[PDB]
């Protein structure tokens, strides 16, 4: 194999010299890095939307647990290293299910995985992401250690009360959140989703169908995106 | 088959480029070799109302030289300020800067509020290299900047130097536009490799023309090939980042412990060895490694063979080769690619660590200052086993050992085997997900630069 | 196996040069 080939001369004209019209040729883009043990504290957000469905809910209950098993989590609150994850459903009522805060209690997420119950009422994505804000990264126990970067994971369909959408924009990006934000269907509106990923549209992750979260490459992308 | 080529001279292409191209030969754009600049405002204590205008009117000259990237195309200069006190936080993101007049009103407008809390220096260094640098553009070519400002001296302290080999690790060459002069750090960033960063002094008031000169030609700007020799660092920062040259009398030792047909189908293997042979091919062995008393010797070690259990009288490892058995490096390179062969048998990595330092660097002669055991783990490592190796390398860390963990796939569990590498642990371990990323430039360029970090 | 090529040389890498920056002066 040749040290540098068609697609590694593609970039170095691209890069050295300039570009033109723009045209994409090969693929490459946003080398992210392999995950050390930095501290990353991730938050799930999940669609209680009648939109979603039952098993709909069980396959992203599959994709949460899946995620949250191959991540090194954490060993303690005040924890320097490895990452810690949470889940949130965001439905009907202003209080919104706390399916399990940010815990490395791996049993204990594994058993309010299985224990959380779906709620299939209509919600806002605005009221989600303020929730969230003011019950994990706010909250007095299990909060986002300050050494450790916060990714809000948005397990919406896009379709979804947008009410208080730039404030709750504008208050994530307060709080130097990093969104990545997964559209689990083909009816998703992509400027509610440009608004919800603070400016970036690699930070949204587009998905053919709704099993997509259990594709080996998805999974894998996906993890070295988050950790 | 093949393992891979020779990539050519990344300078050579670069000037055969701009003298072929119908598209560079135009204005004299500052951030050419697109790069990722990280300001990391100064929000510590001692820093008032005039001090953080002069360090913002800084910011705002460079960056208004710049020309900010503007589409999806890896060019211009994409900028990412941040500002660091005892914690960090990010004001600008590197996606934010969709167009330079909104990132310069950005900028402007900035006026985070003062902090009343001591220089964490060595924590905006970590969290750069860790966090902000994360997700950038793909590139070669592209480059890593940061220009961190200080006004309060910094300490020597260890982790100043952790910081700075994660600096190095991530590919981010520093720049330091320090107030005043401090030895410590300059000190600490006297690691030099061909990543090396430097610190400047932030004169007072106007005189700021001559100043800008020295900070965006020799660090920002160009930095590098054709690198303006009246920059003083002598050809000491091109691409491809390797150590230094042979003129650097290095007294490595490395050797390497892999594991056995557990866990190590010949798909690792061929991978592990493919590793083991760049990493020497880009070293200095001694012509006379059995006499010799400067440069470099290498050893390769495989984990235990299946009689070995029930008695110790064989090796606890199979010594492929000692420090002093090669002395050409073509003859060890073809061992490594021909020679080598799996032995089908277990593990014992505490026994296997303890005998290849009893009875492969020691009994070399003339033992180098520095030296390196590598451990590539590809399997579970059951408990039992784990708290001897973890005992045998605390001694090889009293005796001046410095360790690299590669664990490989998905079973080599990472909670309990981090801490065996040397501190600091982000850049001693390494994590691949796969075999093939051993042999891709985020590791072969650690390699490289291992005997830098050391 | 063999080191593989030092990649486009000569022809290869004058043949891309000339293909992307022929919109450019
Ligand atoms: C949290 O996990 C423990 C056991 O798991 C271990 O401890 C964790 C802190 C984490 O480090 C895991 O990776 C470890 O494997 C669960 O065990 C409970 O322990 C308590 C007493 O300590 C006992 O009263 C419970 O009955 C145990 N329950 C189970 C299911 O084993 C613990 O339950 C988990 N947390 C929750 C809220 O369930
Ligand atoms: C570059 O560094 C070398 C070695 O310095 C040590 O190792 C580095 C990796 C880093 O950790 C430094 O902080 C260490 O101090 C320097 O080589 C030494 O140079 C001095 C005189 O300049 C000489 O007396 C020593 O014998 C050298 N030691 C060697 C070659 O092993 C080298 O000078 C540095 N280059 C500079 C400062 O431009
Ligand atoms: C805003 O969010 C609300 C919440 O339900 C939604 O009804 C509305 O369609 C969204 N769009 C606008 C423009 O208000
Ligand atoms: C096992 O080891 C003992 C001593 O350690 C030795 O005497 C014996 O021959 C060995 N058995 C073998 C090699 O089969």
């Amino acid at each position: 194999d040749p040290g540098l080939t068609e697609c590694d001369v593609m970039t170095y004209v691209r890069e050295t010299c300039g570009c033109c019209d723009p045209d994409l040729p090969c693929q490459t883009e946003l080398s992210v890095a392999q995950c050390t043990q930095r501290p990353v504290d991730i938050v799930f957000l999940l669609d209680g939307s009648e939109r979603l469905g039952e098993q709909n809910f069980h396959k992203a209950r599959r994709f949460v647990e899946q995620v949250a098993r191959r991540l090194t989590l954490a060993r303690r609150d005040d924890d320097p290293l490895n990452a810690r994850v949470a889940l949130l459903q965001f439905g009907g009522p202003g209080e919104q299910q706390v399916a399990f805060p940010l815990s490395h209690n791996l049993t204990a997420i594994h058993e309010a995985l299985e224990t959380t119950q779906y709620l299939n009422s209509f919600s806002h994505v605005g009221a989600g992401v303020v929730h969230a804000i003011n019950a994990i990264v706010r909250s007095p126990r299990g909060g986002a250690r300050r050494h450790a970067e916060l990714s809000f994971v948005f397990l919406t369909d896009g379709v979804t009360g947008n009410d208080s959408l730039h404030e709750s924009a504008h208050s994530m990006r307060n709080e130097n959140v990093v969104p990545t934000v997964l559209a689990l269907g083909s009816d998703v509106d992509m400027d509610v989703l440009t608004t919800l990923s603070l400016g970036d549209r690699a930070a949204v992750f587009h998905e053919k169908d709704y099993d997509s979260l259990a594709q080996p490459g998805f999974f894998d992308r996906f993890i070295r995106w988050i950790c | 088959r093949g393992n891979r080529g020779d990539s050519i001279d990344q300078c050579a292409l670069i000037q055969s480029i701009k003298d072929k191209c119908p598209c560079c030969y135009g204005p004299l754009e500052c951030p050419v070799f697109p790069t990722e600049l990280a300001f990391a405002l100064d929000t510590s204590e001692g820093v008032n109302q005039d001090t953080f205008g002069r360090m913002r009117d800084v910011v705002l000259s460079i960056v208004n030289v710049l020309t900010i990237a503007e589409s999806n195309c890896p060019t211009g200069a994409r900028v990412a300020v941040v500002t660091y006190n005892n914690e960090v936080t990010t004001e600008i993101r590197f996606a934010d800067s969709k167009r330079k007049s909104v990132l310069l009103d950005k900028i402007k407008n900035l006026q985070v509020a003062l902090t009343s809390k001591q220089q964490s220096l060595e924590t905006a260094m970590s969290f750069v290299a860790r966090n902000t640098f994360k997700r950038v553009r793909n590139g070669f070519l592209m480059r890593k900047v940061a220009v961190f400002f200080s006004n309060t001296p910094t300490r020597a302290s260890p982790q100043l130097r952790e910081a700075v080999l994660k600096l190095s690790d991530a590919g981010i060459t520093p720049l330091f536009l320090t107030r005043q002069e401090d030895r410590q750090l300059i000190n600490a960033l006297q690691i030099n490799n061909t990543a090396v960063g430097h610190a400047l002094v932030l004169p007072a008031g106007r005189d700021l023309t001559d100043f800008l000169e020295n900070v965006l030609t020799c660090h920002v700007c160009l930095d590098i090939c054709n690198i303006d020799p009246s920059c003083g660092f002598g050809s000491w920062r091109p691409s491809f980042r390797d150590a230094a040259a042979a003129g650097s009398d290095v007294d490595i030792d490395m050797a390497f412990i892999l594991d056995s047909a557990e866990t190590t189908t010949l798909f690792q293997f061929n991978e592990m060895k493919k590793y083991i042979a760049y990493l020497v091919r880009q070293l200095d062995m001694s012509p006379d490694p059995k006499a010799s008393q400067h440069f470099a010797r290498v050893a390769v070690v495989q984990h235990a063979p299946s009689e070995s259990v029930d008695n110790a009288s064989m090796p606890p490892v199979k010594v492929e080769f000692s420090l002093t058995d090669y002395g050409s490096k073509e003859k060890l390179v073809d061992f490594l690619s021909r020679g080598m062969t799996q032995l089908q048998g277990t593990r014992a990595l505490g026994s296997a660590i303890e005998y290849t330092i009893e009875n492969v660097f020691e009994s070399a002669p003339n033992p180098r200052d520095l030296k390196i055991v590598v451990l590539m783990l590809t399997g579970e490592v059951p408990e039992q086993q784990l708290e001897e190796a973890q005992r045998v390398i605390l001694q090889a860390k009293c005796k001046g050992y410095f360790f690299v963990v590669l664990g490989i796939g998905r079973k080599v569990n990472i909670k309990e085997v981090y801490t065996f590498a040397s501190e600091p642990n982000d850049v001693f371990f390494k994590l691949v997900d796969k075999s093939t990323e051993l042999n891709e430039e985020p590791l072969m360029r650690f390699g490289r630069l291992l005997p830098s970090f050391v | 196996g063999h080191q593989g090529p030092p990649g486009p040389d000569e022809c290869e890498i004058l043949d891309i040069i000339m293909k992307m920056c022929s919109c450019c002066e």
